[PDB]
RNA sequence: GGUGAAAUUCUUGGAUUUAUUGAAGACUAACUACUGCGAAAGCAUUUGCCAAGGACGUUUUCAUUAAUCAAGAACGAAAGUUAGGGGAUCGAAGAUGAUCAGAUACCGUCGUAGUCUUAACCAUAAACUAUGCCGACUAGGGAUCGGGUGGUGUUUUUUUAAUGACCCACUCGGCACCUUACGAGAAAUCAAAGUCUUUGGGUUCUGGGGGGAGUAUGGUCGCAAGGCUGAAACUUAAAGGAAUU
């Protein structure tokens, strides 16, 4: 169900004679037998878990914490990463750029793995097959195949019914709509094919 | 008519002929 | 220049290739220099360094993998470490 | 016919010369074909010289100058009178005035 | 020594799915089923196990890589920038 | 000239007029002959044999000191190479260029120069096969050329 | 002796900025342009407008307490004209007339070493 | 333009100069003129700490102004505030720069411009990039009009210049580098080491920039060093 | 901000402007030239690696291996196509403000594709010097770039061998240029476009009035755009070149 590989990393328990196996999201270039260093004093290497305050501007990070201690929230899908844009040492806040282009302000103590996530370029291959889609979603969740609302009856969907398959009313739905009404383009600012760029 | 624009016009004519022929055959 | 010196010693002097031959010669005290490939395993490189420290030989680190070292020596296979037993006509031992 | 033996540029043995942009219209023109002129000017317009000198903190200040190289397309040079059309016989004069 | 003019490994899909989609799939399938150099042992023994897993069959080492290549251009560029930042920090 | 470039350079040896030369040479034809043989056994092509002879010894031309030229000496004494030296050096250059190209696929200049060098090799090989110093059906192949050199 | 600031003259076309900062360049004093001294858009870079701006800047900087200026001329630079506009000389002359002492004139027009791309297209501004 | 703003306040003044106050800027001991000028700053309120609101700022000063010598008019010096002591704020070296006038005056055609740059660190962990400029010159008695270098002389000159710069930085702290850079002895060093390759006039060391600097450095030594 | 003036646009939620930084991508200013290299297209930041190359020098070698080339090949600006990456700037399309009788143009501000790169295609340009390649000869002159040779000719080690950089005289090979007409040409002009009615050094390609027409058709190459090959019917007395007033 996950496009990114996972890495099992074994650490020594500092307070007891034990070994702790942590499950990491594998970054591209990480291999078996590699030494991972996690901490404030860790060095800027692929696979290390330095805090944002300790990494410099322009750093590529992944599995970044949204708050210090949440054990990774951002940039976890294959090929995705977070850019370190800046620092605010007063009330330590690192500004980052998210995979969607959004600018976020996170604490400087939030951890993150250096590098990009492995498994990148996955969606460049066409599935070619309802079979490949079936096998993909068979171990994600029951969300496929997708019947169109226009192909249903009015009892089953806002779009259903008619002597032709047509939506009938504007498919852009208000954010203040309710469940059963929110079917279509929810709170759409614009529609139609847009010639544009990342704009971020 | 500029020779470049006459060339473009002849290209358009050529591709329209090609389309019509391919439709008929 | 090191590739040219290695070709000259290949043509004129005496060499042997491979970890087992290199370690055996290091043991016998006959090796005069050992070239170690860049991508040799770190444990093997450490053991070769220890053997060469015990036997008072010189260690050179090739700027290339075992493929590059094999090409430099003149063989169509991979060599991880090559020990020069005598330069013959090269100046590989004399220069760095 | 051939107006100039040099084809209106300076390229023999090259084929291609990287272009520059005219300083007036920003037209792409090969560097050898441009009408580049080096403008070296005093900062103080040679009319405020005495005023600046007497209002300066330091005595006998050096008064630095500004340097730039103005690249001109043929159209802009002719319009701005950087060059003018000459007679056929003395187009061949390579010597600057 | 060539049984297909241009479909290559995508001859298994026959005439289906469209030529353009089969061409994209051909490119990524050649990359995904290719054999790569192992930077550790120096032999062409690195294969894809699953999307992201690249296992050398000789030195028994697993590597995290791209979905269809052992290493992506984005990964190489990120490694370059991280090296540059690391050396700026250290020196 | 320059079959494979646009160069028009004239640069060569001004062979002296005299054939019974050079009136300061007190060494003997046999001594020069055995020098030829010693250098050939040391493993030197006639080009460099003549170079070192003219260069360290006093040998104005082995042709005029002896009765014949260095390649003739080597062929008479069994030291003639399997393939002529010029074709050998062309093959060595082609092998070097091809080895460079395999790494540098993007070297279109190297591809062009390899085409030129291999054309020179094939022309020289055709001449040698016609004059029969190379056997018939001898053919330069890129796959076997590197092993052919050494 | 003299209290020193930086004149920071920006003599573009259609505008002229004259504004004295402190020596560090962080504290801004008397930012006056030609567009706030003239009405018509076409006169914003006129020498008269530049001079009125320089007189206003000199008045305000003298009121503050700064007595001398290190003069720093700048044209638009980058891919733009790079030749100082009609108002830079008027501004510096007006400062000298206003009598604030001057020292270390310099031209800080941003000069690219192989710029990005000049606007206007390949055929230029066909006017 | 004075009355053509259509909307200047979407929603629908105390004097900054009386709000502000003046400080005094002091260059390090490596320069002759200690005091270099003054700067404004908002008076420290309970939430702004004017000291820290002013500590990270730099000032450009002419080396002629710093040294009372008109022969340094074409050099510039960047001084970075690092400490504040009650209107006696002390600065440190940040980078030396030339004048645009000097650069464009030294650059002329019918001669060769040579540029080198090195990124060698000093003895006390200051990382700097030093840029050296050089120009081939015509020997006296030369009738040729250009006197260009042969692009191998250029590489030899660049190598020699880079060696000189690296050796002169590694072996001297930043204070020593400034003390040996004001008299520009490195220019003479390079000129001698290069005179065996090409005449090479106008060998002034161009800008040096401080890329990175070590830790706070705030307690016991720039009493002697600034 | 922008313009000939303007307007579109941003702007007390601080725009433009200032200083200190940071990131990204592109590019390689001045130096830069009647200068260099490459088969052409082209190629201008530094170092390292990898091969290659012209010219010069050679009293080295082989000995006619050579010149030009249907067929067949390699490379081949820009735009363009396919797919990743990249995506700052500029910017076919488009948006929008002017100007205008109109203005889906020039002008202005944005802006997708593109501009950069990887892989694969494309195979065209006023791809020009509108001048095929190889060889020989025929005027004068200076300058320049690369190599070489000879001058106790000038700067410091060493004001007391060296080297370097210059200055002289040659020489070979380049990019060119000035003068003139032995000549050539319709002329413009050309040291080749000369040595061609005193017609023959070798060889490849192309043209045969203007259009129709680089069209139709067939073939072949290409994903496509299109490339290469390529007519005729019909029509027409001029089109065209260089000069003169």
């Amino acid at each position: 169900g996950r496009g990114a590989p996972l890495a099992k990393v074994v650490f020594r328990d500092p307070y007891k004679y034990r070994l702790r196996e942590e499950i990491f999201i594998a970054n591209e270039g990480v291999h078996t037998g590699q030494f991972i260093y996690a901490g404030k004093k860790a060095s800027l290497n692929v696979g290390n878990v330095l805090p944002l305050g300790s990494v410099p501007e322009g750093t590529i990070v992944s599995n970044v914490e949204e708050k210090p201690g949440d054990r990774g929230a951002l940039a976890r899908a294959s090929g995705n990463y977070v850019i370190i844009i800046g620092h605010n040492p007063d009330e330590n806040k690192t500004r980052v750029r998210l995979p969607s282009g959004a600018k976020k302000v996170i604490s400087s103590d939030a951890r993150g793995v250096i590098g990009v996530i492995a498994g990148g370029g996955r969606v460049d291959k066409p599935l070619l097959k309802a079979g490949r889609a079936f096998h993909k979603y068979r171990l994600k969740r029951n969300s496929w195949p997708k019947t169109r609302g226009v192909a249903m009856n009015p009892v089953d969907h806002p779009h259903g019914g008619g002597n032709h398959q047509h939506i009938g009313k504007a498919s852009t739905i208000s954010r203040g709509a309710v469940s059963g009404q929110k079917a279509g383009l929810i709170a759409a600012r614009r529609t139609g094919l847009l010639r544009g760029s990342q704009k971020t | 008519m500029r020779a470049k624009w006459r060339k473009k016009r002849t290209r358009r004519l050529k591709r329209k002929r090609r389309k019509v022929r391919a439709r008929s055959k | 220049s090191i590739n040219q010196k290695l070709a000259l010693v290949i043509k004129s002097g005496k060499y042997t290739l491979g970890y087992k031959s290199t370690v055996k010669s290091l043991r016998q005290g006959k090796s005069k220099l050992i070239i170690i490939a860049a991508n040799t395993p770190v444990l093997r490189k450490s053991e070769l360094e220890y053997y060469a420290m015990l036997s008072k030989t010189k260690v050179y680190y090739f700027q290339g993998g075992n493929n590059e070292l094999g090409t430099a020596v003149g063989k169509l296979f991979r060599v991880g470490v090559v020990s020069i037993l005598e330069a013959g006509d090269s100046d590989i031992l004399t220069t760095l | 016919p051939k107006k100039r033996a040099s084809n209106g540029r300076n390229k023999k043995g090259r084929g291609h010369v990287k272009p520059v942009r005219c300083v007036n219209c920003s037209k792409s023109i090969p560097k050898d074909k441009a009408i580049k002129r080096m403008a070296i000017r005093n900062i103080v317009e040679a009319a405020a010289v005495r005023d600046l000198s007497e209002a300066s903190v330091y005595p006998e200040y050096a008064l630095p100058k500004t340097y730039n190289k103005l690249h001109y397309c043929v159209s802009c040079a002719i319009h701005a009178r950087i060059v003018r059309v000459r007679s056929r016989e003395d187009r061949k004069n390579r010597a600057p005035p | 020594a060539k049984r297909t003019k241009k479909v290559g490994i995508t001859g298994k899909y026959g005439v289906r799915y469209g030529s353009s989609l089969r061409r994209q799939v051909k490119k990524l399938e050649i990359q995904q089923h290719a054999r790569y150099d192992c930077s550790f042992c120096g032999k062409k023994t690195v294969k894809r196990g699953a999307a992201g897993i690249w296992t050398c069959s000789c030195c028994k080492k697993t590597v995290a890589g791209g979905a269809y290549t052992v290493s992506t251009a984005a990964a190489a560029t990120v490694r370059s920038t991280i090296r540059r930042l690391r050396e700026m920090v250290e020196a | 000239g320059r079959m494979h470039s646009a160069g028009k350079g004239i640069s060569s040896s001004a062979i002296p007029y005299s054939r019974n030369a050079p009136a300061w040479f007190k060494l003997s034809s046999e001594s020069v002959i055995e020098q030829i043989v010693k250098y050939a056994r040391k493993g030197l092509t006639p080009s460099q044999i003549g170079v070192l002879l003219r260069d360290a010894h006093g040998v104005t031309q082995a042709r005029v000191i002896t009765g014949n030229k260095i390649m003739r000496i080597l062929k008479s004494n069994g030291l003639a190479p399997e393939i002529p030296e010029d074709l050998y050096y062309l093959i060595k250059k082609a092998v070097s260029v091809r080895k460079h190209l395999e790494r540098n696929r993007k070297d279109k200049d190297a591809k062009f120069r390899l085409i030129l060098i291999e054309s020179r090799i094939h022309r020289l090989a055709r001449y040698y096969r016609t004059v029969a110093v190379l056997p018939p059906n001898w053919k330069y192949e890129s796959a076997t050329a590197s092993a052919l050199v050494n | 002796s003299q209290v020193f600031g930086v004149a920071r003259i920006y003599a573009s076309f259609n505008d002229t900025f004259v504004h004295v900062t402190d020596l560090s360049g962080k504290e801004t004093i008397a930012r006056v342009t030609g567009g706030m001294k003239v009405k018509a858009d076409r006169d914003e870079s006129s020498p008269y407008a530049a001079m009125l701006a320089a007189q206003d800047v000199a008045a305000k900087c003298k009121e503050v307490g700064i007595t001398a200026v290190h003069v720093k001329i700048r044209a638009t630079g980058g891919t733009r004209t790079k030749t100082p506009g009609p108002g830079g000389q008027a501004a510096l002359r007006a400062l000298a007339r206003s009598g604030l002492r001057i020292g270390r004139i310099e031209d800080v027009t941003p000069v690219p070493s192989d710029s990005t791309r000049k606007k206007g297209g390949r055929r230029g501004r066909r006017l | 333009a004075v009355g053509k703003n259509k909307r200047l306040s979407k929603g629908k003044v105390v004097d900054p100069f009386t709000r502000k106050e003046w400080f005094d800027i002091k260059a390090p001991s490596t320069f002759e003129n200690r005091n270099v000028g003054k700067t404004l700053v908002n008076k420290s309120t309970g939430l702004k700490s004017a000291s820290d609101a002013l500590k990270g700022r730099v000032v450009e000063v002419c080396l002629a102004d710093l040294q009372g010598s008109e022969d340094h008019s074409f050099r510039k010096i960047k001084l970075r505030v690092d400490e504040v002591q009650g209107k006696n704020l002390l600065t440190n070296f940040h980078g030396m720069d030339f004048t645009t006038d000097k650069l464009r005056s030294m650059v002329r055609k019918w001669q060769t411009l040579i540029e080198a740059n090195v990124t060698v660190k000093t003895s006390d962990d200051y990382v700097l990039r030093i840029f050296a400029i050089a120009f081939t010159r015509k020997q006296a008695n030369q009738v040729k009009r250009h006197s260009y270098a042969q692009s191998s002389h250029i590489r030899a000159i660049r190598k020699v210049i880079s060696e000189i710069l690296t050796k002169e930085v590694q072996g001297s702290t930043l204070a020593q580098l400034t003390s040996k850079l004001i008299p520009e002895v490195i220019n003479k060093e390079i000129e001698n080491a290069t005179k065996d390759i090409f005449p090479l006039q106008n060998i002034h060391v161009r800008k040096v920039k401080l890329l990175k600097q070590p830790k706070f450095d705030v307690g016991a030594l720039m009493a002697l060093h600034g």
